[PDB]
């Protein structure tokens, strides 16, 4: 059951590169693509993210997408640059100028069929393809506009496969341009309708974690991305290592999404780890479980106490007593049963994996489908309307063919999304 | 109380003991149901492809 | 922290108990249909006993014993006493009682005393069988009215005794040391329900145990313990022990405790009789705080602990 | 001699069948290669064990069994396991991608693509039977496959073999060992569609097996292997009468006769004692009376429920080991005095007893210790409806919000089927409540 990974745009390709770096170190694959590890476990589900090449080499099933060549040249120059199949670098030359319209209607339309050709050629060599994985931001142009265009195309060609996104949400604290609330709102309209799971990685939350918790005074994008890559390895641990569950995208979707449009998850990691800073004391299971449910460990800036969990999935990594893990999990649910909806019984699943992530003996990853995520969308909606009530910066978009109507529809669909999440917060 | 119908054999025995007395659809319809679900699934798929064409 | 759910808002007693549990600061009340409770102060009717004790990581207790209704419904109680060997057919402390559905057993015994001139006043109290029997058709229990109740003076008043009994999860039988005496203010003419003058001889038609002891001493030269309470302890114990194999939650996946109200009438010869057993009893206003704290102590906090007694253990 | 065909559907069915067929092979002295020296009639026979195995010209004994999963991972371990030679390749049918915990994907969409091939392999088994009596179908309530493809298969068997009995061994879903939030949906749906097609069903609540494992086997975290070895002990108890000499429950018809007076109420409770840990050093062997009395403790039942607050319509005791009728009737006469055993007014308060002198067989390196005597009681008590009430309440909580419903509609199903199945279950609960009070 193979997955096809796709990273699009500056942010898309940086977090993607960091993801492949991290899981390639997990599976014992070096930069030349050869396996130099010490367990058969590391290969038991290597097919999910890697193809086999002559000489028993492993090549990530990763398509790299941009309208600019810069970032992808950076990827090639990077530590694991040579592991990617060179054919799978698909780039335009003009860029998207942080403009959803350019990504979705003009500059990205030129490029999209080429991307889809590389997708197709990765799918044809797949015994049973489960679905797709996209990494991108929603506040620029390439990742946002062309990423969602690609998601729409892919759903056309592979309608019965799972569409899965890791989507960085824009925040004024970590902001490149004032038009990010526009690019994100348009994007959310697409994601609501063409993805089965979207991990809402909020740049605001990453910044606060880097600042308040890790005591980094001036965090780069590299620090924010260390956090993102940790979370992504954690979320995908079950696909990549064998457990009692035998994990797949479709069953996760079924178990996490009671209503098709409410598929936006808050991720969390524990223990929070600064880049390079070594952690000497392993955590106790009660500690992992309290932290993993802590708001300060959420990658989306929402307060889980402001809403109710519809569904929860948690993944523990390391040598530890599964009895204690059950005890502590049951413990959290029974001590805070207010914040879990009662009309979805047994709505918290827990898996364990023996192999821990690099640097840690004990770790825990958290995937929450909480209605509190409405806060994030409300935030974007506010920022959106503040400009849109004056039609500010709209000329960047109307010049590319877009009309005011499409903006009003996108805004309206997102406000609807907020209303649904609210609807089940009081059910 | 009353032990009845004791049968023995070289593997075991059996008996009753009493204590108190007392005071479908065809293949045609299956294919019809399955094909109706089939049409509903293909119709929703067509609505999707139509939305995408728009 | 412990968790608990209320599902009978009428229960004065368990209103009391939930308020106490909250004010300990170690109990939190949940929404009525949250399954993740430690403790269920449950409904009086159709209590979903099949749903308890299936929550991983949750010790569950409920304030009712599934099956106890067979002691607490007139027809089933009479049935149980007649049919069970522990109660020995006609035992000494139940009035002659019969199930007639809106008949053959009633006539055979009753006409013997209608012929023998011995007082034939069964019970809606009449002496002609047809008069009350045909009237009931407009299930009922037909019981012998004890025509020689105990004289209580000054006033010549008939009365009944309620004792409150708590059975915990271990099947300990606890009798509350304070019983109540529901008096009739109007004299007797050769029904004591407080729902049916009131207040002449004592407050609210409630006479307590210290007072009734002193009356028994001064007037009759005896003790409440010796004259009445021993028979009451014998009846409470025989009843609860008959049904123990049918209702005990010793090896069950959930646990039951229950508060019962035992109703007695004493006759002129100081013999104690069992009127009815009630599964959902209301305490007396003076005694509420003490008895409800006792429930928390011995039924609830015995299972869910934190960090001189008011009961007599009826030993079995 | 009438043959019985075993059908194992989805992951739970396949792994439980594995456990059972290994136990059966130890019991009948059949080797992992299909050879049974015990069998002097070489190449065939009409022996009691031939009910479950057919013979080849090379002396190989071959399960009258078909394994069927919509995805290959589990049946592939059946294909590379200790008992690889046991099964002819055709018997092991596998699909390609599974039902994703969705009743409707297993029943409708993926189901219709494999139903005809399964039915033809089943007919390849049926054509080697001089007198087929029916099928034993192993499956879970909560899986997508085990739920949906099983109800599909059951409907088809009813049409192709309308004169053959069909018995179910059904795994009832428990959150401690759970795999999907929608398992109450799948459970209600498959029960409603399988009911009239199934003559007798033995329910097994994974909760009960789980607690039995923790309490009586001192295993903190039961794996599927533990649960399934125990389950196969009970299954073997229930089917030994079909594989051995005796007079009690000799055909599948007698299971309905002795256990099921009303066709709708066809879910007999199983209770099984003693379950003793192989790691217990000093163990005192329990008497006929101790294990018979254990049969009336809830903590030994395959489904936690309280038989005192129901009525009995039938009761069987299957003993294995050192047991003699005088000791059984002595234990019964003791128990009736001390326990709440009420039958329905229109049934005889009596026990049908079946004894097999050979002690329960245990798989070497297991968790169960050998015992001198064990018993498995099969009682049709209305108290099993407690499980239904639980299931139905969970179903109601979700369905009030149409939570997850869209997953089903999206595979071709209609919301109406949900409400229909639920109404059928409500009927079933009412029938139980009538019989039992
Ligand atoms: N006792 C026991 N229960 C099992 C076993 N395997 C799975 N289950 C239970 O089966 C239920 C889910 O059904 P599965 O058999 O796993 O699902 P399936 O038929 O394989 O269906 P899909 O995989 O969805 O196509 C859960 O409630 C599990 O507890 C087993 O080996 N033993
Ligand atoms: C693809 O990745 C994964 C897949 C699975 C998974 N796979 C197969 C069957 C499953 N059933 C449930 C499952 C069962 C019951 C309740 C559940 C789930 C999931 C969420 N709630 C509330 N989860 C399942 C699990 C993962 O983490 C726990 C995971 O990692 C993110
Ligand atoms: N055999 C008898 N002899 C004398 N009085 C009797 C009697 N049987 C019943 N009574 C009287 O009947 C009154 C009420 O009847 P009963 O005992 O059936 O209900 P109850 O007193 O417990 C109040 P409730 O029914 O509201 O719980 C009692 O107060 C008692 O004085
Ligand atoms: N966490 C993180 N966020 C980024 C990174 N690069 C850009 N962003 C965010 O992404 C948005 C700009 O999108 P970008 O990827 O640069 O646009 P694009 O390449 O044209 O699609 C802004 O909201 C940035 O804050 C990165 O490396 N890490
Ligand atoms: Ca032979
Ligand atoms: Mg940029
Ligand atoms: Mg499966």
């Amino acid at each position: 059951r193979e997955i096809v990974h796709i990273q699009a745009g500056q942010c898309g390709n940086q977090i993607g590169a960091k993801f492949w770096e991290v899981i390639s170190d997990e599976h014992g694959i070096d930069p030349t693509g050869s396996y130099h590890g010490d367990s058969d476990l590391q290969l038991e589900r290597i097919n999910v993210y890697y193809n086999e090449a002559t000489g028993n080499k492993y090549v990530p099933r990763a398509i790299l997408v941009d309208l600019e060549p810069g970032t992808m040249d950076s990827v090639r120059s990077g530590p694991f640059g040579q592991i990617f199949r060179p054919d799978n670098f698909v780039f335009g030359q003009s860029g998207a100028g942080n403009n959803w319209a350019k990504g979705h209607y003009t500059e990205g339309a030129e490029l999209v069929d080429s991307v889809l050709d590389v997708v197709r050629k990765e799918s044809e060599s797949c015994d049973c393809l489960q679905g797709f994985q996209l990494t991108h931001s929603l506040g620029g142009g390439t990742g946002s506009g062309m990423g969602t265009l690609l998601i729409s195309k892919i759903r056309e060609e592979y309608p019965d496969r799972i569409m899965n996104t890791f989507s960085v949400m824009p925040s004024p604290k970590v902001s490149d341009t004032v038009v990010e609330p526009y690019n994100a709102t348009l994007s959310v309209h697409q994601l609501v309708e063409n993805t089965d799971e979207t991990y809402c990685i909020d740049n605001e939350a990453l910044y606060d974690i880097c600042f308040r918790t890790l005591k980094l005074t001036t965090p780069t994008y590299g620090d924010l991305n260390h956090l993102v890559s940790a979370t992504m390895s954690g979320v995908t641990t079950c696909l990549r290592f064998p457990g009692q569950l035998n994990a797949d995208l479709r069953k996760l979707a079924v178990n996490m999404v009671p209503f098709p449009r409410l598929h936006f998850f808050m991720p969390g990691f524990a223990p929070l780890t600064s880049r390079g800073s070594q952690q000497y004391r392993a955590l106790t299971v009660p500690e992992l479980t309290q932290q993993m449910f802590d708001s300060k460990n959420m990658m989306a800036a929402c307060d889980p106490r402001h809403g109710r969990y519809l569904t929860v999935a948690a993944i523990f990594r390391g040598r530890m007593s599964m009895k204690e893990v059950d005890e502590q999990m049951l413990n959290v649910q029974n001590k805070n049963s207010s914040y879990f909806v009662e009309w979805i019984p047994n709505n918290v699943k827990t898996a364990v994996c023996d192999i821990p992530p690099r640097g840690l003996k004990m770790s825990a990853t958290f995937i929450g489908n909480s209605t509190a995520i409405q806060e994030l969308f409300k935030r974007i909606s506010e920022q959106f309307t503040a400009m849109f009530r004056r039609k500010a910066f709209l000329h960047w978009y109307t010049g590319e063919g877009m009309d005011e109507m499409e903006f009003t529809e996108a805004e309206s669909n997102m406000n609807d999304l907020v209303s649904e999440y609210q609807q089940y917060q009081d059910a | 109380m009353e032990v009845i119908e004791l049968n023995k054999c070289t593997s075991g025995q059996s008996f009753e003991v009493i204590l108190k007395p007392p005071s479908d659809p065809s293949l045609e319809e299956i294919q019809k149901k399955l094909e109706a679900a089939e049409e509903r699934r293909k119709y929703q798929e067509a609505e999707l492809l139509k939305h995408l064409a728009e | 922290m412990y968790t608990f759910v209320v599902r009978d808002e009428n229960s004065s007693v368990y209103a009391e108990v939930s308020r106490l549990l909250l004010a300990t600061g170690q109990w939190k009340r949940l929404r009525k249909d949250n399954p993740r409770f430690n403790l269920m102060l449950g409904e009086r009717n159709r209590l979903p006993f099949g749903r308890l004790g299936h929550e991983p990581g949750l010790v569950q207790l409920v304030n009712y014993y599934r099956g106890a209704d067979k002691l607490c419904r007139k027809a089933s109680l009479v049935k149980l006493i007649k049919t069970s060997p522990e109660l020995s057919e006609s035992c000494t402390w139940f009035p002659e009682s019969y199930v007639i559905y809106p008949r053959e057993v009633f006539l055979a015994a009753y006409n013997r005393r209608r012929e023998g001139r011995e007082g034939n006043v069964w019970i809606l109290i009449s002496s002609e069988a047809s008069e009350l029997l045909d009237f009931i058709d407009e299930v009922h229990v037909i019981q012998k009215y004890l025509e020689k109740p105990l004289l209580l003076e000054p006033g010549h008043r008939k009365f009944d005794i309620r004792s409150w009994v708590l059975v915990d999860h271990l099947y300990n039988i606890y009798l509350y040391r304070e019983g109540v005496l529901r008096t009739s203010s109007e004299p007797y003419n050769s029904l004591t329900n407080h729902c049916i003058n009131y207040g002449r001889y004592e407050e609210g038609n409630e006479m307590f145990f210290e007072e009734f002891n002193q009356y028994l001493m001064d007037a009759l030269n005896t003790t409440l313990e010796n004259s009445i309470l021993l028979q009451i302890k014998h009846i409470i114990r025989s009843c609860l022990m008959c049904i123990e194999p049918a209702i005990s939650t010793k090896h069950l996946h959930y646990q039951s405790f229950q508060l019962f109200g035992f109703d007695f009438m004493v006759d002129e010869e100081l013999k104690v009789w069992l009127i009815e057993v009630n599964g959902a009893p209301a305490c007396a206003q003076k005694l509420y705080a003490e008895l409800c704290q006792g429930i928390v102590d011995v039924a609830i906090s015995s299972v869910f602990p934190l960090a001189t007694s008011i009961f007599i253990k009826l030993h079995h | 001699m009438r043959e019985c065909i075993s059908i194992h559907v989805g992951q739970a069915g396949v792994q439980i069948g594995n456990a059972c067929w290994e136990l059966y092979c130890l019991e009948h002295g059949i080797q992992p290669d299909g050879q049974m020296p015990s069998d002097k009639t070489i190449g065939g026979g009409d022996d009691s064990f031939n009910t479950f195995f057919s013979e080849t010209g090379a002396g190989k004994h071959v399960p009258r069994a078909v394994f069927v999963d919509l995805e290959p991972t589990v049946i592939d371990e059946v294909r590379t396991g200790t008992y690889r030679q046991l099964f002819h390749p055709e018997q092991l049918i596998t699909g390609k991608e599974d039902a994703a915990n969705n009743y409707a994907r297993g029943h409708y969409t993926i189901g219709k693509e494999i139903i005809d091939l399964v039915l033809d392999r089943i007919r390849k088994l049926a054509d080697q039977c001089t007198g087929l009596q029916g099928f034993l179908v192993f499956h879970s309530f909560g899986g997508g496959t085990g739920s949906g493809f099983t109800s599909l298969l059951m409907e088809r068997l009813s049409v192709d073999y309308g004169k053959k009995s069909k018995l179910e061994f059904s795994i009832y879903p428990a959150p401690q060992v759970s795999t999907a939030v929608v398992e109450p949906y799948n459970s209600i749906l498959t029960t409603h569609t399988t009911l009239e097609h199934s003559d007798c069903a033995f329910m097994v609540d994974n909760e009960a097996i789980y607690d039995i494992c923790r309490r009586n086997l001192d295993i903190e975290r039961p794996t599927y292997t533990n649960l399934n070895r125990l389950i196969s002990q009970i299954v073997s108890s229930i089917t030994a009468s079909l594989r051995f000499d005796g007079a009690l429950n000799v055909d599948l018809t007698e299971f309905q006769t002795n256990l099921v007076p009303y066709p709708r109420i066809h879910f007999p409770l199983a209770t099984y004692a003693p379950v003793i840990s192989a790691e217990k050093a000093y163990h005192e062997q329990l008497s006929v009376a101790e294990i018979t009395n254990a049969c009336f403790e809830p903590a030994n039942q395959m489904v936690k429920c309280d038989p005192r607050h129901g009525k009995y319509m039938a009761c069987c005791l299957l003993y294995r080991g050192d047991v003699v009728p005088k000791d059984v009737n002595a234990a019964i006469a003791t128990i009736k005095t001390k326990r709440s055993i009420q039958f329905v007014d229109w049934c005889p308060t009596g026990f049908k007893v079946g004894i097999n002198y050979q002690p329960p067989t245990v798989v070497p390196g297991g968790d169960l210790a050998k015992v001198q005597r064990a018993v498995c009681m099969l009682s049709n008590t209305t108290a099993i409806a407690e499980a239904w009430a639980r299931l139905d309440h969970k179903f109601d909580l979700m369905y009030a919000k149409r939570a997850f419903v869209h997953w089903y509609v999206g595979e071709g199903m209609e919301e109406g089927e949900f409400s229909e199945a639920r109404e059928d279950m409500a009927a079933l609960e009412k029938d139980y409540e009538e019989v039992g009070v």
